[PDB]
């Protein structure tokens, strides 16, 4: 089994920039490496085959090269259509294995998030379950750390996170961490907070409520 | 002018056998290989197997051995892929891929649109709508709905700007929750109505909840 | 095994001298054959001539146990596995009337176990006939008449001939229906329509680099019972010459190819080739410092005879190779097409003997 390692997992770049994405094989795969492009909710599209050969109808900006057991896909001048996820695939021996993937994002200016805390509805509070939502509005980059603190005690394994796709207008991200507890544990504790660690913030911003 | 048309999306219990078809047109069916590649939600690609219609026998991945069966009807010009002993881990988009080169099964130029196979375990429950009361932010929490998708709106198409609807997150309980948020002026707070329109067609549920500061 | 490595090593060095002369031409050589014949000639030589041969070969035949291992190698390389696939012969022609050294003939038969052939060179046409008849009767008429025998004179006293024919049965034959005509890219850029056979199988395949840093691939093709095998080596890029691979050839590198191999699924398109090559061994051996052998008075053959000033009047090797579908489904992700000049090596795997090797510039 040949393991396909892709570096980086996430890549941020501007339009007209040179983009280099790396692929690595656990053992020698000759020149038998294919490169695919995938857009959200769309089927993968082959760009490069035989490490450097260009597929039919694929533009010149796409390049491929081999450095031993490492293969690099190069975009000379990044275009608006090029912001997608890229997968490398080997065709030396079976099973046919694909890489982890490298998403190419729009490089923006560092935007600090707007933190908002929402308590659960009294409706809900009553139906036996309590959902505490922490909202991070319009930020850059995607890298953010959200910590749940119930009466200054850090929480683990009881919350779920959700990230939106990079915006069409301002190219920012939005995050929502939802803490879920039983109504009976909600009611024993008082202070509920979500500590946010982000590049845009010089100090971790904590938004709290008493209930 | 090569096209790969696949069968409609399927939702099955963790029994179970799912069979996806792939109609190929137009080119020589017998000589060229048709493979099956799957993609889990928010995950990479995975090859299951392939078939050269003239060979009769298909190539498989040792990981799926004893589950998969890949067949191709030369007269119908359709390739098939059935997966037995289904479970929550099989929840993925199934792609039909075709080789540009004759007699080989390596890299694929032609790809089908994809067939979503959801593996649950879940009843077909409606969504429980809850509000998130308060430049100011206010939301709408959609809970325990099945199956996906759910289209959500604010003020009946009235608001597009500053509204974020997060993707569905699947819970331990086998069911989904969604959140929707909106960034509005605080001045406007408590003076303008805001209503979140939740539409869940599979169970036919339409809820319009009002969010006010309380 | 150790003698089999030394013998092949010397033979690949002689081949390189033959290949560097031709360069753009088709060549088929027998590294074992040239080693086997020169190991026999070591017994006829003495003084400066003997030490020239011994130094270039890397071994002394009179050393123990060089000859018993060399005999055991022929018995091994020969029979009963080879279904008249391979036919070999070694012959040292000497003057009939020439007084041989007392105790040379029993010593030569003790070590090989054959004899030096005695013919009368004054009867020129009969002498040429017996040399060509020996080649024909021992190689089953598969090898065509010698052209080098035109150098046979009345003054001729010592002639060396080595003839080999090989057409081996594949372990997995190529289907006849799969044989199609395809373009072959010659070194000068030009293309020719040649018949090429094809098969999808699990091949022993490896990749190596040249000093200049270029990739070359080696594919292993086994013959029935895994006794014999054929290696096909060629650079990946067509802009890279086959000489870059030939200039770096050695018996140790061929073993490294085998050691670094991995069984991989591939579709192999390989052309059909039939080569016949008659080599005058004078220049390739003289280039390897064995100059005395062919010099009028300088040549020391005192161990064979001291009655007349002796020297090699002719030293030849005629080899004929046939590569077809057979001497007498499968899934693959990538195909290998041999549509550019390539190097071939016929190896006897249990000992690592390089029986045959050459360059196919135009099939």
């Amino acid at each position: 089994d040949i393991q396909m390692t892709q570096s980086p997992s996430t890549l941020s770049a501007s339009v007209g920039d040179r983009v280099t994405i790396t692929c690595r094989a656990s053992e020698g795969i000759y020149h038998n490496l294919a490169w695919y492009q995938q857009k959200p909710g769309k089927a993968p599209k082959l760009l490069i085959y035989k490490a450097s050969s260009l597929a039919s109808g694929v533009p010149s900006r796409f390049s491929g090269s081999r450095s031993g057991t490492e293969f690099t896909l190069t975009i000379s001048s990044l275009q608006p259509d090029d912001f997608a996820t890229y997968y490398c695939q080997q065709y030396s021996n079976y099973p046919l294995t694909f890489g982890g993937g490298t998403k190419v994002e729009i490089k923006r200016t560092v935007a600090a998030p707007s933190v908002f805390i929402f308590p659960p509805s009294d409706e809900q509070l009553k139906s036996g379950t309590a959902s505490v939502v922490c909202l991070l509005n319009n930020f850059y980059p995607r890298e953010a750390k959200v910590q749940w603190k119930v009466d200054n005690a850090l929480q683990s394994g009881n919350s779920q996170e959700s990230v939106t796709e990079q915006d069409s207008k301002d190219s920012t991200y939005s995050l929502s961490s939802t803490l879920t507890l039983s109504k009976a544990d909600y009611e024993k504790h008082k202070v509920y907070a979500c500590e946010v660690t982000h590049q845009g913030l010089s100090s971790p911003v904590t938004k709290s409520f008493n209930r | 002018q090569v096209q790969l048309v696949q069968s409609g999306a399927e939702v099955k219990k963790p029994g179970s056998s799912v069979k996806v078809s792939c109609k190929a047109s137009g080119g020589t069916f017998s000589s060229y290989a048709i493979s099956w590649v799957r993609q889990a939600p928010g995950q990479g690609l995975e090859w299951m197997g392939g078939i050269i219609p003239t060979f009769g026998t298909a190539n498989y991945a040792q990981k799926f051995q004893g589950r998969v069966t890949i067949t191709a009807d030369e007269s119908t010009s359709t390739a098939y892929m059935e997966l037995s002993s289904l479970r929550s881990e099989d929840t993925a988009v199934y792609y039909c891929a075709r080789e540009r080169r004759q007699w080989l099964e390596g890299h694929f130029d032609y790809w089908g649109r994809g067939t979503l196979v959801t593996v649950s375990s879940a009843s077909t429950k409606g969504p429980s709508v809850f509000p998130l009361a308060p430049t100011a932010a206010l939301g709408c929490l959609v809970k325990d709905y099945f199956p996906q998708p759910v289209t959500v709106s604010w003020n009946s198409g009235a608001l597009t700007s500053g509204v974020h609807t997060f993707p569905a997150v699947l819970q331990s309980s086998g069911l989904y929750s969604l959140s929707s948020v909106v960034t509005v002026p605080s001045s406007s707070l408590g003076t303008q109505t805001y209503i979140c329109n939740v539409n869940h067609k599979p169970s036919n549920t339409k809820v319009d909840k009002k969010v006010e500061p309380k | 095994s150790y003698v089999a490595h030394l013998a092949s090593d010397f033979g690949v060095r002689v081949f390189q001298q033959v290949a560097q002369a031709s360069k753009d031409r088709n060549v088929v050589f027998s590294p074992y054959g040239v080693a086997s014949v020169l190991a026999m000639l070591q017994l006829t030589t003495g003084g400066e001539t003997q030490q020239q041969i011994q130094a270039a070969m890397g071994f002394k035949i009179d050393d123990k146990g060089m000859a018993p291992a060399l005999r055991h190698l022929y018995k091994e390389l020969m029979g009963p596995w080879n279904k008249d696939e391979i036919s070999t012969t070694d012959a040292i022609f000497v003057q009939r009337d020439l007084k041989l050294v007392q105790g040379f003939m029993p010593h030569f038969f003790r070590l090989f176990r054959s004899t030096v052939k005695q013919v009368d060179f004054s009867e020129v046409e009969r002498a040429r006939f017996i040399i060509n008849d020996w080649v024909k009767t021992h190689t089953k008429g598969m090898i065509s008449h010698l052209l080098g025998t035109g150098a046979v004179d009345q003054l001729t006293r010592l002639v060396l001939v080595n003839a080999l024919y090989f057409n081996g049965q594949w372990k997995t034959p190529f289907p006849d229906s799969s044989t199609h005509r395809r373009l072959f890219h010659k070194s000068d850029g030009s293309t020719v329509s040649v018949p090429m056979m094809a098969q999808t199988n699990k091949f022993n395949y490896t990749e190596f680099t040249t000093p200049d840093g270029h990739y070359y691939d080696i594919l292993e093709l086994p013959y029935h019972g895994d006794t014999l095998s054929m290696f096909i080596a060629a650079p990946y890029e067509k802009e890279v010459p086959l000489s870059a691979l030939t200039n770096i050839l050695s018996a140790q590198l061929i073993s490294h190819w085998k050691g670094n191999m991995t069984r991989l699924p591939r579709l192999l398109v390989l052309p059909k080739f039939s080569l016949e090559t008659e080599v005058d061994l004078r220049k390739p051996l003289e280039n390897l410092g064995m100059t005395d052998m062919f010099r009028q008075f300088q040549a020391d053959f005192t161990s064979l005879s001291d009655q007349e000033p002796l020297h090699v009047a002719l030293a030849l090797q005629k080899v004929k190779i046939e590569v077809n579908e057979s001497g007498t489904a499968r899934m693959a992700p990538e195909e290998i097409i041999i549509d550019r000049p390539f190097l071939f090596v016929v190896r006897h795997n249990p000992t690592g003997t390089v029986l045959f090797m050459g360059q196919v510039m135009e099939p």
